[PDB]
């Protein structure tokens, strides 16, 4: 029956998405520098099909790298709202995940989730480059477990 | 470890390889083993037309020598 | 006189109408003007290739070289009215009245 | 103490001007960098196979 | 025929690519996507205003040089003439006029990208 | 004297491209007149028979024109073979 | 049947011209001119004018490029016009379609259309000429004769292009 | 079987462009101490497939402030011209023996402006409207130099028949006669394809992308296909034009192998240059050709038109 064909097809599609996610950089603080180290020779993000450089129009994943302040929030909102589907947003760093060192500030939102949906919470201050990379791999396995056309066929 | 690039362009080479003989072979395939008779000037076109008429099969690349004539 | 001659002559007639009957735009009008010379270029090439006028084979490009020069200044004039006036819309183009 | 970084003004003999004209026209420092990057191409790539291999701690 | 067949094949192939591109994927079609973009913001009230520019002069001298390039294009056929001396002098005239136009463009600001 | 040489040196340093272009151009006009082979190029161009050499009606007293296409007398281009 | 192509090449030339002259948005007039020139290059080409056809291709698809170059510079506005903006443009367009259609219908029925001059509706393939070219293209050799017989033409042109760059300098100089 | 030959021309060029997107990410990375993509299949061989599938099934966003007609036509023009501009290339037996093949292909090379302008304006964004005019000026201002270089090089070939170009070289590489010219030509090629040293349109500080900003998914990928097909096509053009090869008529495959090797070498030089050099500035970008390249090109053309006359070595017309 139809599950065989639809599962093989959507498995193909989600594999293609999984191995070609394109980050939308978006580094706000030292988490940006650690991500840049994560794209350095040593860990070489670009090996996994991730491309690091991506205009927000052509991109799949946003890494909220650093503290997100009140003045920033509308800009990040307009950036994500324009991001084409599918759009998984990963938050790196204790500051972006929620609060941070500057949790009890006056012009820093207490978490990217209060601004934008977060798909993978990456902890660390900063999350050491390979921890970020592991979060990326976790998102890849999340894309692997994707059943879009299955749910369509079984709606 | 530059040889990791070697597969990458190798298929690429093959990718550019195919348009080479494919056009080359098909010409040889179509024109009775001969390569295509390029007609860059009207004299060449007239020669090709007379060859087509003489062939009697509406195929220019078919050629007959003195055995065709007395 | 076959249909190709009709078609390019008729194309020239409507280019005459389009450029000369202004609607509201100077840029589009000179665009119609340069399309005019395209119609004339094709037309000229037709007889010249037809009649084996071997020398006249060089007349079209010659005819071409000057014609673009006209447009070369036309659009050049277009900017000079544009920076002061603002647009190429020829209905404000009224200061010279008396 | 201190060192002046860029005061090395060039000479103006025929040899020096010919060398500078050749470098400007026959692109040389361009080729210098173009060949250095080639040397880095043939080198051993620095890359750790995550997650099979982890960074030193 | 032949050549026209290749042009037809290419244009139809391209159109199939764009059709699959624009039709196959699915979009939720929500309003706020339509908001335009500029490095995080939107392009305020611009991206169609008249463009106060200066390299217009470079753009027009392009065309003026392109006419002369068209004029000198017949050279490979022209070199096959009996009176090679006149062809040599007159082609050299054409390139000298190219250079003179460029030089007048040069000294009189001109090709110097206006500020 | 000194001023001209110094100006040439400065041009060769300040805008080297300009002097190279001006030089090679200045050659481009003055060599063809000086060169002794341009006449040979004219001979090359006149040698090629793009059209048929339509014969002349024989009536006697044209020894210059060969009677046969294999005849010895007539125009020859052995210089073309040696060239 | 691809017999009538040498006809239709001109026909698509006509109605691509009308929309080009239908006074639409300047870029849409440009598109009309572009399709007209692209289809007219075929008209010259299938008549044997290979070099002239490719020549007009090159120079003209640069020439409309530059007239674009100011259309987005010195001709755009807050609300650029659209090929459907004005109501009259549709009437101009349809008046473009029906005139040559009626005339070609007549030329297909009577073959003696009386519009302006004298014309016959019996295609265009007839007017070609039998013959040969040896080992030289007539068009290329003719345009090559510019440097041997075009004594005055190249001189007056080059002088005009020099004067043209001078005037382009002077009018746009801006004091 | 003509249409079969056509398809055997398009489709392999499509795989070539597809795997160029892998060889660039591998060559660049190895040039900058990165292993490159080697996770999707063996040595990253399958990676171009995955990104292509993603971009096909990525949502193509319609620019709300746009007229869709040009938003769709511009990819059509850019892609179709790029592929049909491969038509008259002298493979050992070129597909279409157009008597003016070089002029044919040079004329079509100017048409990329006719995708750039509609992409930049129709998408209706500041980055798009800037980059449209900037890139248009780039490519048009380098097209002239391409033209005089082509003419000066051809003045020794004999005609515009691009199949006889091989017959021109035969003995010696043509660069040995026009290395000053080719050095300009190649660079101008680098300028016309908008590559990192001369790109100026991406400029990911003040133009971001320039023309392919609002384009997404499929129409967006079509302009990449055009761009990385022009790379291969112009590198192949330069390869035959200057880096000649042998061709025995009884063995057509030999010239095919030599030509594809030359094309790969030149494309690797493209990637080589982009992986090292900084990016030009628009001021310097047009200063490079107006102030420097064009006078040298004019003088070299004068030299190369006077030279056959004085040497009595005019090339055969037919
Ligand atoms: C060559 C490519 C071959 C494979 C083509 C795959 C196309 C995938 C399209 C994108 C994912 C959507 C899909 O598969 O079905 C659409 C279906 C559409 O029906 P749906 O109801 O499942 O959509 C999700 C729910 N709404 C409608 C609210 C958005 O969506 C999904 O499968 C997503 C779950
Ligand atoms: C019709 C619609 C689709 C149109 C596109 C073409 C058809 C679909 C794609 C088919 C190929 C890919 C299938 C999915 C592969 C996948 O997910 O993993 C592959 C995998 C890759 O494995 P991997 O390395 O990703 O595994 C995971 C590794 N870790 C855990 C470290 C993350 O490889 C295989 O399955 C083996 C066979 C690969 C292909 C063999 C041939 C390669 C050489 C020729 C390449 C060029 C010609 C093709
Ligand atoms: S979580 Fe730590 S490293 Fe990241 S932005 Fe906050 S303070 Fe900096």
């Amino acid at each position: 029956r139809g599950e065989y064909v639809v599962a093989k097809l959507d498995d193909l599609v989600n594999w293609a998405r999984r191995s070609s996610l394109w980050p939308m950089t978006f580094g706000l603080a030292c988490c940006a520098v650690e991500m840049m180290h994560m794209a350095a020779p040593r860990y070489d993000m670009d090996r996994f099909g991730v491309v690091f450089r991506a205009s927000p129009r052509q991109s799949d994943v946003m890494i909220v790298a650093g503290t997100l302040t009140n003045k920033m929030a509308p800009a990040l909102r307009k950036v994500y709202d324009q991001m084409p589907e599918p759009r998984y947003v990963v938050s790196m760093g204790s500051c972006a995940n929620g609060g941070g060192y500057y949790h009890y500030s006056y012009s820093v939102v207490r978490g990217c989730d209060r601004i934008v949906p977060v798909d993978i919470y990456v902890p660390g201050c900063p999350p050491t480059a390979e921890a970020l990379l592991y979060g990326i791999l976790q998102l890849q396995r999340k894309i692997k477990r994707e059943k879009r056309l299955r749910i369509w066929y079984r709606r | 470890m530059w040889f990791e690039i070697l597969p990458g362009i190798a298929v690429m080479a093959a990718c550019l390889f195919i348009p080479g003989m494919a056009t080359a072979h098909i010409h040889k395939f179509t024109n009775g083993g001969k390569e295509k008779r390029v007609a860059h000037f009207s004299y060449q076109w007239n020669l090709m037309e007379r060859d087509r008429c003489i062939s009697g099969v509406n195929r220019y690349h078919v050629t007959k020598g003195l055995e065709n004539i007395d | 006189m076959p249909l190709v001659y009709m078609n390019i002559i008729m194309a020239f007639a409507i280019a005459l109408a389009g450029l000369l009957m202004y609607r509201s735009h100077l840029m589009s009008s000179l665009l119609c003007l340069e399309g005019m010379m395209l119609s004339l270029f094709i037309m000229s090439t037709l007889i010249i290739l037809n009649t084996h006028f071997t020398l006249a084979n060089m007349m079209p490009i010659i005819l071409l070289v000057f014609a673009a020069c006209e447009a070369a200044l036309g659009l050049s004039l277009l900017v000079m009215v544009s920076n002061t006036y603002g647009t190429d819309y020829v209905q404000n183009l009224n200061l010279l009245q008396c | 103490t201190y060192k002046f970084v860029n005061m090395r003004e060039p000479s103006m003999d025929m040899k020096s001007v010919t060398d500078r004209a050749a470098q400007t026209l026959l692109w040389t420092e361009l080729v210098r960098g173009l060949g250095m990057t080639l040397s880095y191409l043939f080198r051993e790539p620095a890359t750790i196979n995550y997650p099979f291999e982890k960074g030193p701690l | 025929m032949n050549i026209m067949l290749t042009l037809l094949t290419n244009v139809t192939l391209a159109s199939l690519l764009v059709l699959i591109a624009f039709w196959l994927p699915q979009l939720n079609a929500y309003s706020e996507k339509t908001s335009p973009y500029e490095c995080g913001f939107d392009p305020m009230g611009s991206a169609r205003l008249p463009f106060s520019m200066k390299f217009f002069l470079v753009a027009i001298t392009f065309l003026l040089f392109d006419l002369e390039i068209a004029l000198l294009l017949p050279l490979p056929w022209a070199s096959q003439t009996n009176n090679l001396k006149t062809m040599l002098t007159m082609a050299l005239f054409l390139l000298i006029l190219l250079a003179a136009s460029l030089a007048y463009e040069w000294t009189q600001k001109g090709l110097e990208w206006a500020e | 004297a000194g001023r001209i040489a110094s100006f040439l040196k400065n041009a060769w340093a300040k805008e080297p491209v300009l002097v190279a272009s001006f030089a090679i151009g200045g050659l481009a006009i003055i060599l063809p007149s000086l060169s002794p082979y341009t006449n040979y190029a004219i001979r090359i161009n006149r040698a090629t028979p793009y059209n048929y050499p339509v014969p002349l009606r024989d009536d006697g007293n044209m020894p210059d024109v060969p009677s046969h296409p294999q005849d010895p007398q007539g125009p020859s281009l052995e210089w073309l073979k040696n060239l | 049947m691809t017999m009538y192509i040498a006809f239709i090449l001109s026909t698509i030339f006509v109605i691509g011209f009308v929309g080009f002259s239908s006074k639409p948005s300047p870029i849409y007039g440009g598109l009309g001119l572009i399709v007209s020139g692209g289809v007219g290059c075929g008209i010259v080409l299938n008549f044997g004018g290979s070099f002239l056809g490719l020549m007009v291709f090159l120079i003209y698809l640069g020439g409309m490029l530059v007239v674009f170059g100011y259309t987005t510079a010195m001709a755009t506005e807050m609300y650029p016009e659209v090929w459907v903006s004005n109501k009259t443009v549709f009437g101009a367009f349809v008046s473009g379609l029906m005139m040559e259609f009626c005339m070609v219908y007549y030329a297909l029925k009577e073959e003696e259309v009386e519009i302006i001059f004298k014309f016959n509706g019996l295609g265009d393939w007839v007017i070609y000429d039998t013959g040969d070219s040896g080992f030289f293209s007539e068009e290329a050799m003719g345009i090559a004769a510019l440097y041997s017989y075009g004594t005055w033409l190249v001189i007056v042109t080059g002088w005009s292009l020099l004067i043209g760059v001078v005037v382009i300098m002077e009018i746009t100089r801006g004091n | 079987m003509f249409m079969i030959n056509i398809l055997s021309l398009i489709i392999p060029i499509l795989l070539a462009v597809a795997f160029l997107t892998l060889v660039e990410r591998k060559v660049l990375g190895y040039m900058q101490l990165r292993k490159g993509p080697n996770v999707v299949g063996p040595y990253g061989l399958l990676q171009p497939i995955a990104d292509a599938l993603k971009l096909v099934t990525k949502e193509p966003l319609r620019p709300g402030t746009s007229s869709i007609s040009m938003f769709i036509i511009a990819p059509i023009l850019g892609l179709s011209l790029a592929l049909t501009m491969w038509v008259p290339l002298p493979m050992p037996y070129p597909l279409i023996n157009m008597n003016l093949g070089v002029l044919f292909m040079l004329a079509m090379s100017s048409l990329a402006v006719y995708s750039i302008l509609w992409s930049g304006w129709a998408s209706n964004s500041k980055y798009a409207l800037i980059g449209a005019l900037r890139a248009v000026a780039q490519t048009i201002s380098y097209e002239v130099t391409l033209a005089i270089i082509l003419l000066s090089v051809l003045l020794m070939n004999g005609s515009y028949t691009l199949s006889t170009l091989i017959t021109t070289q035969e003995h010696i590489w043509m660069i040995f006669t026009s290395w000053p010219l080719a050095m300009m030509w190649f660079i101008s090629t680098l300028a016309e394809t908008n590559r990192a040293p001369f790109d100026l349109t991406e400029g990911e500080s003040e133009l971001v992308s320039g023309f392919n900003v609002e384009y997404a998914a499929g129409p967006f990928a079509m302009f990449f296909m055009a761009e990385y097909a022009n790379i291969i096509m112009m590198n192949a053009f330069t390869a035959i034009l200057f880096l000649g090869a042998s061709h025995d008529p009884h063995t057509p495959e030999l010239y095919t192998i030599n030509f594809v090797l030359k094309t790969l070498a030149l494309t690797i030089t493209f990637l080589w240059i982009r992986a090292s050099y900084p990016r030009f500035r628009y001021d310097q970008l047009m200063h490079l050709l107006w102030k420097s390249f064009l006078p040298l090109t004019l003088a070299l053309c004068m030299w190369h038109i006077s030279l056959p006359i004085m040497t009595a070595s005019i090339p055969p017309q037919s």
